[PDB]
C-alpha cells in the first residue's frame, strides 16, 4: 500500500 | 529560532543539489532536535554518506537509515527508539518533512519528505518540518524512484549541516 515504515515494510 | 538545516544529495556520484529544511523546533523540540543533530553530526553518527532507500513516484522519498542502508537499522541521538511527541502538525501536501517508524512510540533516524499531501499518515507519523528549498532537487529523487520503492541509481546524503 502506502506505508512509511522501518522494519515490516508492508503493501 | 526553529532550526535551519541542509541536505546535500547525489544520484550515482552526480550532484542534484541541496533541499534546505526547516525544523519545527516550536512544535516538535524533541523530534527537530533529534534531525537537526543527526544533520550535523555532533554526537558521532549522522546522516552524512547515508542514502534515500525507498523512494515511491507520487507519494514520498525515504532516508535517515545511516546504520544499515536498507530500512532495517537506524538510531535517534536519545537511544534506538524514542516517543511520538504528537501528531499537531499534519501531512497537508508535498514538501512535508515526517517521521518514518515500526508503529506507535518507534521514532529512530528514518524519516521521509513528501512528494504529495498524505493525509492518511495523519495521527500515526509526526511531521517535524517542511521543505524551505530544493524541492525541484526533491522531484529530481522522485524521478529515480519506482512502484516498489527501489532507487534506479544510488541517492547518497553527500553531507549534510545546521545553517542557521
Amino acid at each position: 500500500x502506502l506505508l512509511v515504515t522501518a522494519x515490516v515494510v508492508l503493501a | 529560532q526553529n532550526p535551519l538545516v541542509y541536505l546535500d544529495v547525489g544520484a550515482d556520484g552526480q550532484p542534484l543539489g541541496r533541499v534546505v529544511l526547516e525544523l519545527k523546533a516550536d512544535v516538535v523540540p524533541k523530534t527537530a532536535e533529534n534531525f537537526r543533530a543527526l544533520c550535523t553530526g555532533e554526537k558521532g553518527f549522522g546522516y552524512k554518506g547515508s542514502t534515500f532507500h525507498r523512494v515511491i513516484p507520487a507519494f514520498m522519498c525515504q532516508a535517515g537509515d545511516f546504520t544499515n542502508h536498507n530500512g532495517t537499522g537506524g538510531k535517534s541521538i536519545y537511544g534506538s527508539r524514542f516517543p511520538d511527541e504528537n501528531f499537531t502538525l499534519k501531512h497537508v501536501g508535498p514538501g512535508v518533512l515526517s517521521m518514518a517508524n515500526a508503529g506507535p512510540n518507534t521514532n529512530g533516524s528514518q524519516f521521509f519528505i513528501c512528494t504529495i499531501k498524505t493525509d492518511w499518515l495523519d495521527g500515526k507519523h509526526v511531521v517535524f518540518g517542511h521543505v524551505i528549498e530544493g524541492m525541484d532537487v526533491v522531484k529530481k529523487i522522485e524521478s529515480f524512484g519506482s512502484k516498489s520503492g527501489k532507487t534506479s541509481k544510488k541517492i547518497v546524503i553527500t553531507d549534510c549541516g545546521q545553517l542557521s
